[PDB]
């Protein structure tokens, strides 16, 4: 039961990426668009979880130079296939968020 | 030049009125609706966090699509089904018969709100939900149809929804109770936040991981393909919860999520507990069940729970003990009663995999071990008639799966029954006794598998009958021994 | 006991067929098993209030037939045709907004037109709304998945015709900032007198919950008076006020609604086998046309004024 | 005449439809639900099977019959060793 | 010898890559040539589809063992290669030669 | 309405005219065009069999490479590079390096057809054309730039054309001869027509068979994309071919499509041929190259050849008996001199592989195998200083490549010699001198790599000085035995 | 030798500051017959062809020592080449069909189609001359991401003569009696106002210095069809009631400004190397009278009775 | 001084570069491009090595110099036995 405490007392937040061309652009994008963040990253093969604490953010700018190639925003739900936290999207940006600390 | 969807996107959910030429109640009725009187003003600060519009949804779900049958056709060579593992195809026969019907079902769980929701963004988010249940349901009909002329048990992929077997009968009594049969706003928390932001994630990305373990990249591809949808869809619930927490309604929202978490548990330790401990070979086995539980449901879920101001469960100490041995004999029942499943089931206990199975459950040798132990020698001594059983199972009135518990060493089983209106029903825990309590209208007139059996409605009133009763065409699609008993070689 | 069979070519149910079937037939017939049981639809108490709902509207319709599964739908469409059709088809509109957004079409209107609109055309995101959760309840209502499943394709078209509207509706209040436009519509739906005729009859068909007359109402009453009575005068009007743009946008969205048209007179077909049904649905078609026709001729007169 | 019950055998890891008979003993019972459970999951064992009402503490009497004991059709007993 | 053989043959017909169209063609081929036997060599990448003389596939057959819309320029997605000359247009793809060796 | 494209084709290839303000001979110089002295009016009559317009073009394209990408997508974690055969890997390394930018070279002859031919529709098919021969060489960059990470050997795929390496000079001087080399209607001829119906299925549908029996379906899939393409734009020759001969130029398309069909011929047998035949796991080979060769060359190209009313070529039996030899001494002098080479050749000499050999080439043993036994002996006894050269092989004027025989029991090798404006020629069969004789000014002044270690162009003038002059930047780079001499504890 | 480990991308590319794109990975460093001077193909040095090249590449007077490193401004390469054009070709043939419905061409103002014989279906042999001299740009320029733009201009002007050819098609269908699809040869080569275009391209179809070519065609020729063709062809289908060719022209000006943009900054490449201002500006003097006699002839033609 | 001549040896696959002196003997040559050969790829024998212009009939005498030869660098010999 204390096992159950510790992985539910978690503030991990980020998307979960399936495989394909997204998993390596948005884990550089995440260590570049969070500086000062540690982002963890769990490889399941036909998956990957990307986390931080508290908040994590994806820019379209960056993702668009990571990925190498003309990207928008609402293409990341081709490979978003879960995620942790609240979401707050727009054209520019995506953001994990939890708004309690645990 | 366009003008960006922020600028335009709040007129495309600027829809709600005033009604004049009919009540407001008669628009929205309660039992259809549910909006526990909440009026229709306030439901305007509903806010989809996941927002879409349909020129970008029809333009990428054409990408999406385009991406699932590209790789199914260029992978029909590669000897997947003649070269995989026998319980991985029994995998594959069970998810698609247990699902693809299930999903059809959600387009109505998802037009349930389209129409009667008082929120005028959850109705627009549900007329995507319908597109995307339409999505799931015809792509996870396509895919197992090229096998049907492999194996009769294919055909259950279609026939297991229309069939009285006991596994679709659970099935379709949890999604009849939590998507089909209940009103918008039930079907807002119960389903796309409850079901839908939880155990679907063990069932299309933790088994995801497990075929690609095993090297099925069309079905890894095809069904986290289809998470990307529901992770969309799924933000329906969340402001519906915030919503009625504001309005006074947080202990209504909380017995709703309460209920739908443990039926849905109950459902999936019987269908993706023993796929991942028993019948995905052990090399394949990426993650335990159990551990896969504690990332998605109580790493991930639970946590959502209580961010958006919900409790932990009522239940939560029973729910975490459950997971360590419910499993484990839903995984012995299915078994034991092969001949009444549509797939072949691996029993999964050759000494490698009874390791495994030790590390990963510590004491699972004196327990299941035991009753392993006393199959295995009759397999072993040719008498095969004691390994298949000769009466049924007793069902729960709730889950309608058979009750059961800890075997071996210490052995404990608890039945919770229950007096009602001049019945007497039984229930596999608390929780179920618990759920069927808080609504018993829904529930107390229905008659589970058994109950039909003893009140004449299955004849003969032998096994056999039950499989006719059942739906069972042909010797072929009746249940069998996934390996044909060849792991006894290694005993 | 059990004897032995064959593996099918395809599923038990389609095995019968003279020819191969289609990606169609495998994806979209005999889905609902809530037909299956009579007594209880869903698999839970039969007296549950949603079993109870399906038996009084769906099972209880006056509208009849032993084969309502046999339906098809004529165009065929699966989610995957759909999406192909309309993101052909939803592109090409996109880019005339774009193409016409820049040549400053909206500037070169007739004078006063964009009084027109915020009055007249505007407010059509409140009627195709409520098309889209009427289509969204003849879906969860009709009584076979091949039917079921072009109420879904219908449901997310009038969607796209209530984002079309919105889009033009933000597009022209930038050109005309002192229309009302994006501010009034709610106003005009509930107290406009053009309106009333309309609103009066989608409150009352929203509340039609029989599954036969919810689809005849919707599909063979509501809808054909908006192609006739709406859309057709729209693009005459445009026409007279050099908007250029509007005619086109009206015929993209014609082609759904000749879709809609299609599926729902190919069903009508269908339950004219049993011969009972023709003064069922006349029946239905009788009572429905005034409330229409209302609409209709109030709309007309606010758009002539 | 028929009576079914619903009977958890030690040592097993369910709870069974086994019909027995109203004038059937205890020690009658115990033998019909046994013929579901040892030597299929429960591993035979020496000792005398008693039978009681689900998690009770009191065992019937070897020789009380259905009729005679209290109980119902579909009502859930154990039967378990001393 | 053998390659005199090899050469001396009047064999016609489309080459299909591995996928969606592999078993479609084959049942055209059979279908839209009665009287013709058509030989298949199954590659696992590609399948060798062949008539002696002349092979037709007619766009309508092979909507009908698709089991969806086709366009008979579409089978250009998945015709890796062929033997014969070829003709084609909106109705059918004709693969033929002009000697017999 | 949409008007049928038969009913508006013609006149997209309406766009011949009579030039009034330069002669008809300065806008289509002979040098450029290759019209042969044909009149405008003549070419006219030039209709292309396998027809396209531009909307369907970019919508077919569009579908053709979204599943390219997507099946490349959905398998990036299938462990192709690390779980394969390094056969099979070599055989990736092998082809990318040969054949991507030699794709974008073919652009540019396209690009010569569509400015300089004189039939209006080999113009329009050879714009798409050009358009194809992009794709291919983006795909071909694309696709091993992955792999780039993981071993500085795929860097080739992008470097082999910019460096001296032998096998990059073999493949730019046969590509340059007959793409960017020649006029328009001998690119016509010699690379649609004889190269792109012949020896390219060889290497892009031979070699996916393989591919899709050693499970890599990335590679499988891509090449049999492409192989889609040039099906399509390899009908421009028939009927530059057909306009040819009807205008009394018979004897000059016949020596054109002589000439390259040999070139490609000797190419291909030291770059597919040792792949096919050796590098390819024993399991994996679909057919042996020489089946190949009479599928697709004997039974298909040349059946394809005589229909369109040309003759066998007048080599037709010095060919058949090339089959039998040539790609086994090119795999032999390519694995002892594999120090060259940007991949590491696999040996293929196991016992196993010996008897696969000796069943599809009856005598190999008494030939080849007397080579394979002297060096296998030595790998066994760690004399490995005699599995390395100390000087180079001596190498053909024309085909780059080494001049070698049959070896062992009946030894026969046999150089074709010629004096030529003061300098000595050596070619490695008749053929190849014939070719030079048929335009020496095409070739008679090119330096072989050992005519350039002999003139001192090399430095410094040693095995080492020669390996940095063709390019290697790192001891990494420069091949080795694919299995480390692993095949030889099976011997 | 020395031992290094592997790079995260093409050796060529290891030392950019950015992460290399699809377009830098797909498309730079190509042209190997730029390496050796002395001989571009790996043929004789003296071949017919390393003579060609020798001549009309290496030795044209625009000079500059890293041609490889221009950039197309849009970095397409052909993956997003076919999936922005099918989005645009599928809208123009989705407005081929919606003008057909409504039977655009009868509607044009009296003697519109003689306008159109004369001057519109005549352009497919000015935009197959574009088609041609595109290709040659391609074959000749040194540097790959120089010829890849080429490449898809060639396509683009392909595209622009099929839609050429679809309309003349189209509009013969209602006026069988102008000449539509019949005479447009014996225009292009009798009819005064297309000999001033006729001589322009056939002296530029034999400027064969690479870097006079460009600058013919790309600096010279095609902005003056965009000013003096594309744009009053526009202003008389509006004269004339023709609203299908203006939204047509639109769609070909927005691949002719791409040609214009990725054209402008290799001319800003170029003049890096202060010596390239005075060879550019000499050929666009040289042929700038002959492109103004060509505009003129058209215009006076364009506007006759 | 330094003479490359281009050599096969009886049972070998290719012909190599081989660089001998002018003033080598035929035997000296035979040496120098047996040791490119001999236990490489072709295994050893009894026997006296010849030299031959390349598919000649006539062999150079033993003790004869590449000088008095009258080869040209670069061309083709066999080395074969008798
Ligand atoms: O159910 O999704
Ligand atoms: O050559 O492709
Ligand atoms: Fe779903
Ligand atoms: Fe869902
Ligand atoms: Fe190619
Ligand atoms: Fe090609």
């Amino acid at each position: 039961s204390t096992l159950a405490q510790q992985a539910l007392h978690n503030n991990n937040v980020g998307p979960i990426i399936r495989a394909g061309d997204l998993v390596e652009p948005v884990i550089e994008t995440a260590e570049i668009d969070n500086p000062g963040k540690e982002i963890t990253v769990e490889d399941r093969r036909a998956y990957v979880r990307i986390a931080a604490e508290g908040e994590l953010i994806l820019t379209r700018k960056t993702l668009e130079e990571q990925l190498g190639r003309p990207f928008n925003m609402q293409e990341l739900e081709i490979n978003l296939a879960s995620f942790a936290g609240q979401i707050q999207a727009d054209e520019d940006q995506i953001r994990f968020y939890f708004d309690k600390t645990m | 030049a366009m003008h960006p969807r922020k600028d335009w996107y709040e007129l495309t959910r600027a829809t709600n009125w005033t009604p004049s030429y009919v009540t407001e109640e008669q628009l929205f009725p309660e039992r259809m609706s549910g909006h526990m009187g909440i009026p229709l003003e306030k439901w305007e600060s509903y806010d989809e966090p996941y927002k879409t519009s349909y020129p970008e949804y029809v333009s990428i779900q054409r990408e999406k699509d385009a991406g699932a049958y590209s790789v199914k056709a260029a992978l029909e060579r590669a000897k997947i089904y003649e070269n995989s593992d026998p319980g991985w195809i029994s995998t594959l026969k069970s998810h698609y018969g247990a699902i693809a019907v299930g999903e059809y079902a959600a387009v109505t769980g998802e037009g349930r709100m389209a129409r009667f929701s008082k929120a005028p963004g959850n109705r627009n988010m549900a007329t995507f939900g319908m597109m995307d249940e339409l999505r799931h349901g015809q792509l996870q009909l396509f895919f197992p149809h090229e096998y049907c002329k492999k194996d009769r048990q294919f055909d259950w992929a279609w026939r297991a929804y229309h069939s009285n077997e006991w596994a679709a009968i659970a099935a379709k009594h949890f999604f009849d109770d939590i998507i089909t049969g209940r009103d918008a706003i039930s079907v807002a928390i119960m389903l796309t936040f409850s079901f839908e932001t939880g155990f679907t994630n063990m069932q299309f990305l933790g088994l995801a991981a497990d075929a690609a373990e095993a090297g099925d990249y069309t079905f890894a591809n095809l069904i986290s393909s289809i998470a990307t949808d529901e992770s969309r869809h799924a933000q329906q619930g969340g402001p519906a919860l915030q919503l009625l927490i504001e309005n006074g309604k947080r202990e209504e929202a909380q017995k709703k999520v309460d209920m739908a978490i443990w039926r849905a548990w109950r459902l999936f330790a019987v269908l993706t507990g023993p796929v991942m401990d028993y019948y995905t070979p052990l090399e394949d086995r990426s993650q335990s069940f159990k551990e896969f539980m504690y990332e998605w449901i109580i790493g991930q879920f639970e946590r959502s729970l209580i961010d958006l101001g919900l409790d932990k469960p009522w239940y939560w100490d029973l729910f975490l003990k459950d997971i360590d041995e419910l499993h484990h004999s839903y995984h012995m029942g299915v078994w034991y009663w092969r001949t009444t499943a549509w797939w072949n089931p691996a029993a999964g206990v050759t000494p490698e995999e009874r390791d495994w199975l030790e590390e990963k459950y510590p004491g699972w040798n004196k327990r299941w071990g035991r009753c392993w132990d006393v199959i295995t020698e009759n397999v072993l001594d040719d008498r095969m008639d004691l390994v298949s059983p000769e009466t049924l199972p007793s069902v729960c009135n709730m889950s309608q799966i058979p009750l059961v518990g800890v075997p071996g060493d210490d052995w404990n089983i608890e039945v919770f029954s229950l007096e009602h209106n001049g019945r007497l029903y039984h229930f596999g825990s608390e929780v179920d006794r618990w759920v069927f309590q808080q609504d018993p209208v829904q529930y107390q007139n229905h008659m589970n598998i058994v109950d039909r059996f003893l009140a004449g409605q299955i004849q003969p009133m032998t096994l056999d009958g039950a499989l006719k009763y059942m739906g069972f065409q042909s010797i072929e699609e009746m249940g069998k021994d996934a390996h044909d008993f060849a792991w006894a070689d290694k005993c | 006991s059990f004897e032995s069979k064959k593996p099918m070519r395809t599923w038990s149910h389609l095995a019968e067929m003279r020819k191969k079937p289609s990606e169609y037939d495998i994806v979209s017939r005999k889905l609902h098993y809530s037909t299956n049981n009579p007594d209880s639809p869903w698999e839970l108490s039969p007296d549950s209030p949603m079993n109870l709902w399906y038996k009084q509207y769906r099972n209880a319709s006056p509208l009849k037939h032993d084969n309502w599964d046999a339906f098809t739908d004529p165009d065929q469409l699966v989610y995957r045709t759909y999406n192909l059709m309309q993101d052909g088809q939803e592109s090409y509109v996109q880019s005339l907004f774009d193409q016409f957004n820049e040549r400053e079409h909206d500037q070169m209107v007739r004078e006063g037109w964009e009084h027109t609109m915020a009055r007249c055309y505007s407010p059509l995101r409140y009627l195709f709304h409520c098309l889209q959760m009427s289509s969204a309840y003849v879906q969860q209502m009709a009584p076979a998945s091949t039917i079921s499943n072009c109420c879904i394709l219908q449901t997310a078209d009038s969607l796209r015709w209530l984002t079309h509207t919105a889009y033009r509706t933000h597009e022209l209040s930038l050109t005309y900032p002192d229309a009302g436009l994006g501010e009034h519509e709610r106003e005009l739906w509930e107290k406009e007198p053009g309106w009333q005729g309309l609103r009066e009859l989608m409150e009352k068909q929203l509340t039609a919950f029989d599954w036969g007359e919810a689809f005849v109402s919707l599909n063979l009453v509501v809808k054909p008076m908006i192609v006739e009575s709406i859309f057709k005068p729209l693009q005459q009007q445009a026409y007279e006020n050099n908007d250029t743009l509007l005619p086109l946008l009206i015929d993209s969205q014609l082609k759904d609604a000749e879709r809609h048209s299609r599926w729902s007179k190919a069903l009508v077909k269908h339950a004219l086998e049993n011969p009972d049904n023709h003064a069922v649905i006349e029946g239905w078609i009788e009572k429905w046309r005034p409330l229409a026709d209302r609409a209709a001729e109030a709309y007309l007169s606010m758009l002539s004024s | 005449s028929a009576f079914p019950v619903h009977a958890a055998f030690e040592k097993d890891f369910l709870v069974q439809l086994v019909v027995v008979d109203l004038n059937d003993s205890m020690d009658q019972v115990a033998e019909k639900v046994a013929y579901h459970c040892v030597n299929r999951r429960v591993a035979p064992r020496e000792g005398v099977m008693r039978v009681r009402k689900h998690r009770s503490t009191e065992l019937f009497p070897r020789d009380m019959t259905i009729a005679e004991s209290g109980l119902n059709p579909t009502e859930v007993i154990d039967v378990v060793f001393e």
